[PDB]
Formats: C-alpha cells, structure tokens, sequence
RNA sequence: UGACAUUGUGAAGCUUUACUUAUUCAAUGAAGCGGAGCUGGAAUUCCACGUUCUAGCAUUCAAGGUCCCAUUCGGGGCUGAUCCGGGUU
RNA sequence: AUGGGGAAGCUCCGUUUCAAAGGCCUGAUGCAGGCCACCAUCGAAAGGGAAUCCGGUUAAGAUUCCGGAACCUGGA
C-alpha cells in the first residue's frame, strides 16, 4: 500500500499505446471460412423459393426429442448385434432347419434416400424424417411433396447428424418408419396430429410464402433509420 | 459459452501435431560400406626429386589422394595407416587431376624413417 | 514502317524510371482510426532531396498506436515546414502549415497540397514543386467538397479525403533556364529516358509518320484523331484548337 | 571498423553517462532539460484544466 | 429411387430454386479455386449416370475455364 | 456504339428514384464499423465524449480496485478499457 | 519458383502480392513456455567484407612452404 501507486493508463487516440484488446471481429479468417459464412449470408439475402425456404421450419426443441425417443427403440442392428443374430440362426438352421420366423420380426427404422422414397410412393411409409441441411438441397426438395401427395406425414428434422446416430451412421438424410408395435402405436399417434399439424397442415401456405430478404445488421439499422424520419414526413 | 478470444487479426495456420517416419520397409536393403575408408583415401605415394626432398628435410610425406577427400580425411587415413600424428595437411589438386596432400607430422616422427618402412626410400 | 519511338516507349525496356535514388514513395499515413476520427502528432525529423523530384522530401516521425515502433512517413514537404516541426495529421488538428486535415474540417479558400483524390489513398492531387489547391466550398448533404486543382480544373471529392495545408513548395523552379544541354541531359538522367528527342520530320519515313520527303515537312495534317491507333498518334492528339492562343483565354 | 567493435572492451566503445555511446552530452543535456521542463508543464496544465472545469 | 425425381427436376434449370440454388452455386464456384476437389458430386445423379460410384478411389473434380 | 447473357430485388409515376448479395475499385499485419447506452454542454433536439508554447519519454496479458485458490516465492477472473451484431473498412 | 491467376500447350504474368505461407531463444519433440510477423532463391574473383607480416628457400612454388613473430572466428 505505501509503495505500490495508482497510475490510470490515459487510452486515448494520442495517448499511450492501445493494450491488447479482443480483436475476433477483424480475424482476416482463412478462405474457407470466409465462403463459409458468405454462402450462409448471400443464400439469407437473396429470396429463398418456397421449395427451399420450407426447409426453414423444424421442430421445436419438445417434438424432436419426443420423435429422437421414438426412434431410438428402433435404431436398427449394429454389426455386432447382427453377427450374434447370425450365430443364433446358424445354430437354427442346424438344429431346428428353420430359417424363416427362427428370429423374431426386426422392427427398425428404415433409412436411405432411395429405400424412404420408395416407400413413401408404395404408401408403406407411416412416417418419415427429413434432414434439414443436405448439402445437395435437391436431394430432399422434393421429398416434403412427395409425401403431401402420398398422404404420409413428413418432419422436417433438425440435423442429418442426428439421423445418423439412430441409423449407426455417420450421416443419414431421411428416417422412416414403416412398421411400428402395438406398445409404441399409441406414441406414433400422438407424435402425429402434431408432427403433421406444424408440417403437413402447413405445407399449402408454405407453398405460397417466399423467404430470404433479411438484411445485415449494418443494412437494417440504416433502413430503419430511413423509414424514422421519413414517416412523419 | 462464447468464441476464443483474439489479440490478433491475422489467423496462422495452427501447429498440428507432426509424425516420424516409420516406415514399412527400409529405404535400402544393406546400409553402404564405408565409401572412403583409409585404404581409399590414402591411394599411393609420389616419389619424385622434389617429394624426396620434402621428405628427406622438411619431415614431410607426399602422397596422392582421391578428390573426395579432405584434410580431416587425410590426417586422419595417415594417422590410422601409419601410426604417425600429423602436424599439418596442405593438399592441392596436381594438373593431371587429383589431390597431392603434404602431410607433415610432429616433430618426435621421422619422415625418412616411416618412407623406407612403407617401403619406397 | 517500323514500331515508332512513341510505341516503343510502353514495353519497359529502357524507357522505365531511374528509381535507385529516391527516398522512396511519398505517401500521407494510412486512414487510420486515430487519424480519421482525432489527430496524432508526429515530428518533422529531417527534409531531404529526391531525385528525379523537384519538391523536396519531408520525413515525419509518427509513434505507433498499436506498437511500439516508430512509423517513419515520407511526405512532401510545404513551404514552412522545418526540421523539428511538430505535424498534426487528422480530424482534430487545427489549422496551421503542414498539418494534414480531412478536406470537410477546413474552411473556404483554404490552401492545400498533396490532395486525396478518394478518401482512403495516400494523396494524389497537387504535389509538384509549387503547386497547390484551392477549397471552392463545401456540401455536407452529400459529404464532398469542391476544390481547384492546379491545372485549373473544378473538381468535386468526398469531404474526408485529406490534404496537407501549404504549397509544395520548391515554387518558380522552372523559372530559371537551363543555359546548357548538359543541365537537361543531368534533369533526365534521373528520369525515365525522355530525352534527347529527335523530330520525327527529321525521321525517315518508317520511322515515324512525319518522316520522308525531299524537304522536312510533316505532309498531312499533325491534329491526329482521338480514335487514331496506337502508332498513328505523333503530333497534336485530340487537338479542339491550334496556333497561338491570342487572346485573354481566362487567367 | 563495424565488425572490430566486437574485439574490443565496453569501455572504448562507451561512456560513463545516460546514452553513453549514442547521444551526445550537449544532446543528452538538452533532452533532461525537455523532459524535466515539459513534464512539470504538463502537471501544471493539468491543473489549470482541474481547475476550470468547476468553473461551470 | 431418388434418382428419376432428380433427373426429372434438374432438367428444370429455370425453375425458381433451381435458378436460386444456380445463383448460390457459381457464386461459391467463383470464390475457390479454378481446380478444387469437390468432396461429393453436385449431381449425384449425373454423377450416378456418367459412371460415378460412391465408393474409394472415385475422384470428383470441380473446373472452371474462360468462355468465348 | 447497340443488342443479347452475368443481371437479381422495389416503389413512384417509357422516365425517376431506391436495396445489398452478384460484379467492379482501393487499403490495412483486415484495429476500433454499425446500433445503443452513459457524462457534461448547448437545447425533446444537436454536439463532444482524455493528447497543441518545446527535436524528451510512452513496451513487458497495465498500475490501481475487487473476487477466488493457495498466498509461494505464485496462479486465475472481472473491472480498469460501456453493451449488442462477428458485415475488415 | 511457391500461393495464385492466364494459356489448347510448350509456358506466361507475378515477387509479396485475393495464402491457413515459419524460425529464434530457451528449461527440458510437446515444450516452463515465450518471442517474433518479417517472406524461397540467384545476382559482383573491380561494390560491402572477420583476421599475416618479415627473412630464407626452388630447375619451375609462395602474403600458401621453412624459421620466427601476430591476429580473427567458433568452441570448450
């Protein structure tokens, strides 16, 4: 106390050299990074076609972990698991010579773009989950219609890496289910009727509604300055 | 939870974890002999008027030697060949193209001795 | 007909700059934050030559804001500036000679050198021995300002580009005649190989396209088109008038 | 020579002062003499500046 | 499968999204490398179609050149 | 020089004006941009929001303050240096 | 050259720029850990440049050898 002073740095433009501050806003970031986060701005700014702003609305934070629960009890075989499973039927098949009905009826959720598709146009789909952020839009663009069409109910999901934790992959873009238990149809139900009502039931108005137009900050701090000032004029 | 602070706005490149070779087989099957081993370096004497001279009064050798070799080389080919230590190595390159090295040992060894002990007077 | 002097001139060669000398580029500080929203001071430590330059060379001391080190700027030094003068670069400063102010921050008639042509670079306007450019006025609607260049020209630029206050000094340069070739032939040695030039009616007729002919005469008519190619452009390019002006022709 | 200045002891290539073999003693003198004089200006501006800001 | 729904709609290059998506696309083509290795197919279909497997060893360039 | 393509989004009446994301120009080691908030002055509005006799000095994640663990002889957080948006301008 | 960008292409522009571009001090390949942000390289036997002189010596060597006497650099 008697030695050590107070002497408050003077920080002003002239004044003694600036001290380390947070630069993170001005990181001259690598050129991936950079076409990184200008793809997501540029494809925000322009006007997003109704076919693709669609993909906007998920479910909430509630209806996907009820539908991730759901799915869980029928996240399909591991290789392990399917290996004890061959074991079991070797066993069968020279013991008891049966190989049909010698292992119980798997129950799994389908998955894979072009089994889920098929099976939304057969109609044996009793429901189906979309991952939201494939990297070709194009391969599940159409899948939201083809479903309205088919008269299946479709979720737009949140994250193709959640899929692919259910599925023992490490992406997936679509998870369907096709033949659900009795146990479980009671919870099928009730993720229906809710599932459909924020996305099915919606599909005809989100038809009609474009999106995209959100400027930056900097854009809509002027504009709204702008229309201040000019709507009282 | 909030991003990495940066007292910087030029990002580097960030220093990765780097591995050591280990290859599957050996680059070579056999590792090389030694390529210039005393009995390479140190080729033959020369022994010419002025040589003998050197050798006679200066306490100096002359000997021919490959070009590949140097004067750590030489003193060192000497000193195993002929159990002689060397004082100094001067070596030059002859216009017939290879290397004269005047290797002068201590003053305790005898030039005239150690010439008629590898055999040429 | 062989590629004229003219032409041969914007391949490089022999024709570029005598560069070794100069003390290098003369540049105002960089638009940074200290300067463009208050001033920083620097100290003139020593005015130099610059060869192949008629303006004599101010070198400013300025201290680093975000380091310690000692940025060093090359200006062009104005009639007034001595060694030891403090130069205040910015927004805030106030005006006297040598100071370098945003071109909105100063008032009618003013007096400027080394003007910013866009705010941003390092000076583009004014910078020969002598020369200078006059504030016309302002227009903060639309953040610019109105300016007379040397050449007599009116031109209009954003309000915050800088501009040192002064003249370039090294004035009336020209007003002295060089007596001998030798002094010319000294003036260009240090510039960019401009000299000495042969007439092209002097030229043979490849050569050049007033060359040829039994008497020295250019032949055609020496106002040459605009739209003329490169290679037919000797003489009087995109000539409105020619002749002796007789006449007030403004001042 | 530049490179004899290595070879040689610190006292001929020094002098016993602040910026001994740097500055000369009439410069050194006269940069204590700025220092001292435009410190105490700059306490003394202080407080002409403390003591007109209470007159509001 | 997937792959007449993609076939079909691809042969829509006027379409809004597929206009929209075109508009992102080259603008991302533009900012990399005139040569850059794409990590999967734009199309896969295409892809499927001119003889592309997703498989190890299958290589998928990406190329831009100077038109006129 | 004109048309077609990149080339998109709006208004007001062929015309004018508007928007940033395409594209174009420039600079920096992408350092302080935009919005908001204090603090005083003028007066809800606007302004500034640490530096001008002098050829000195200005660096150690900053001293102080405060809160922890260890206090060790040390280490750590916040503040000092307002908050939010990561659009470098 | 590289990063890049042109060019059908042999190659061209470019030399620090539209780049995720590294080596220095350690106490021990992280590192205690820190440091720095410069920018491949080539380019002079007349430019800059660490330090050697005398006497003697050969058929022909020499500030190089011999005798003597010094200095520089690196490192223990």
């Amino acid at each position: 106390n008697p030695l050590t002073h107070s002497t408050p740095k003077n920080f002003g433009i002239g004044q003694a050299v600036q001290p380390k501050r947070n630069l993170s806003r001005y990181v001259k970031w690598p050129e991936y990074v950079r076409v990184q986060r200008q793809k997501k701005i540029l494809s925000i700014r322009l006007k997003v076609p109704p076919t693709i702003a669609q993909f906007q609305y998920t479910l909430d934070r509630n209806t996907a972990a009820e539908t991730f629960k759901l799915f869980n009890k029928y996240r399909p075989e591991t290789a392990a698991e399917k290996k004890e499973r061959l074991t079991k039927e070797a066993a069968a098949v020279a013991e008891g010579k049966s190989k049909q009905d010698a292992s119980p009826k798997p129950y799994a959720v389908k998955y894979g773009l072009n089994h889920v598709v098929a099976l939304i146009e057969n109609k044996k789909a009793k429901l189906v989950l979309i991952a939201n952020d494939v990297d070709p839009i194009e391969l599940v663009v159409f899948l939201p219609a083809l479903c309205k069409k088919m008269g299946v109910p479709y979720a737009i999901v949140k994250g193709k890496a959640r899929l692919g934790t259910l599925v023992n992959q490490k992406t997936s873009a679509v998870a369907a289910l096709t033949e659900v238990r009795a146990e479980d149809e009671a919870a099928l139900a009730k993720l229906v009727s809710t599932i459909d009502a924020n996305f099915a039931d919606k599909y005809d108005e989100v038809k009609k509604h474009w999106g995209g137009g959100i400027l930056g900050n900097k854009a809509q701090a002027k504009m709204d300055k702008r229309a201040k000032n000019s709507d009282s004029a | 939870k909030a991003l990495k602070v940066r007292t910087s706005a030029t990002f580097r490149l960030p220093k990765t974890l780097k591995l050591a070779r280990a290859p599957k087989y050996a680059s070579k099957a056999v590792p090389h002999y030694n390529r210039l081993d005393s009995y390479k370096v140190i080729e033959q004497p020369i022994t010419s008027e002025t040589a003998m001279k050197k050798v006679e009064d200066g306490n100096i050798l002359v000997f021919q030697v490959s070009m590949k070799a140097n004067k750590y080389q030489i003193k060192k080919a000497v000193k195993e060949l002929y159990e002689v230590d060397v004082l100094k190595v001067n070596t030059l390159v002859r216009p017939n193209g290879t290397k004269k090295a005047y290797v002068r040992l201590t003053a305790d060894y005898d030039a005239l001795d150690i010439a008629n002990r590898i055999g040429y007077i | 007909g062989r590629v004229i002097r003219n032409q041969r001139k914007g391949a490089g060669s022999i024709f570029t700059s005598h560069t070794r000398l100069r003390q290098g580029a003369a540049k105002l500080r960089t638009l940074d934050y200290a300067e463009r929203h208050g001033y920083i001071r620097g100290i003139v430590k020593q005015i130099v030559h610059d060869s192949g330059r008629g303006a004599p060379l101010a070198k400013v001391v300025f201290r680093d804001p975000y380091k310690y080190r000692l940025r060093e700027e090359i200006f062009i030094a104005n009639e007034g500036v001595h060694t030891g003068q403090f130069i205040y670069a910015g927004k805030k400063a106030s005006l006297n000679v040598g100071n370098v102010l945003p071109l909105g921050s100063v008032p009618e008639g003013t007096i400027v050198s080394n003007v910013e042509e866009k705010p941003g670079d390092r000076g583009a306007l004014a910078r020969a021995s002598g020369n200078y450019v006059i504030i016309i006025g302002h227009n903060p609607d639309e953040n610019k300002t109105r300016v007379r260049l040397p050449s007599g020209a009116k031109k209009v630029i954003s309000s915050d580009a800088r501009g040192v206050i002064g003249v370039i000094a090294g004035g009336g340069r020209v007003d002295k005649p060089l007596l001998k070739a030798g002094r010319a032939f000294h003036k260009y040695r240090l510039k960019r190989n401009s000299w000495p030039k042969t007439r092209g009616v002097a030229m043979n007729p490849v050569d050049h396209p007033h060359g040829g002919g039994n008497h020295q005469h250019i032949g055609k008519a020496s106002t040459i088109s605009r739209g003329a190619v490169s290679g037919q452009k000797a003489g009087l390019i995109a000539a409105r008038r020619t002749g002796l002006l007789r006449g007030s022709q403004k001042t | 020579r530049p490179r004899q200045y290595a070879t040689v002891s610190k006292t001929h290539k020094t002098v016993s002062r602040a910026y001994g073999g740097s500055r000369c003693a009439n410069c050194v003198k006269e940069r204590i003499i700025r220092a001292f004089l435009i410190e105490e200006q700059k306490i003394v501006k202080k407080v002409v500046k403390e003591q007109t800001e209470a007159a509001k | 499968g997937a792959y007449k729904y993609l076939e079909e709609l691809q042969r829509k290059k006027q379409s809004d999204v597929l206009r929209f998506l075109q508009r992102v696309r080259v603008w991302e083509y533009r900012q990399k490398n005139v040569i850059h290795r794409a990590a999967r197919p734009t199309r896969p279909d295409k892809a499927r179609r001119l003889g592309y497997k997703a498989k190890q060893g299958f290589v998928i360039y990406r190329v831009r050149v100077r038109r006129g």
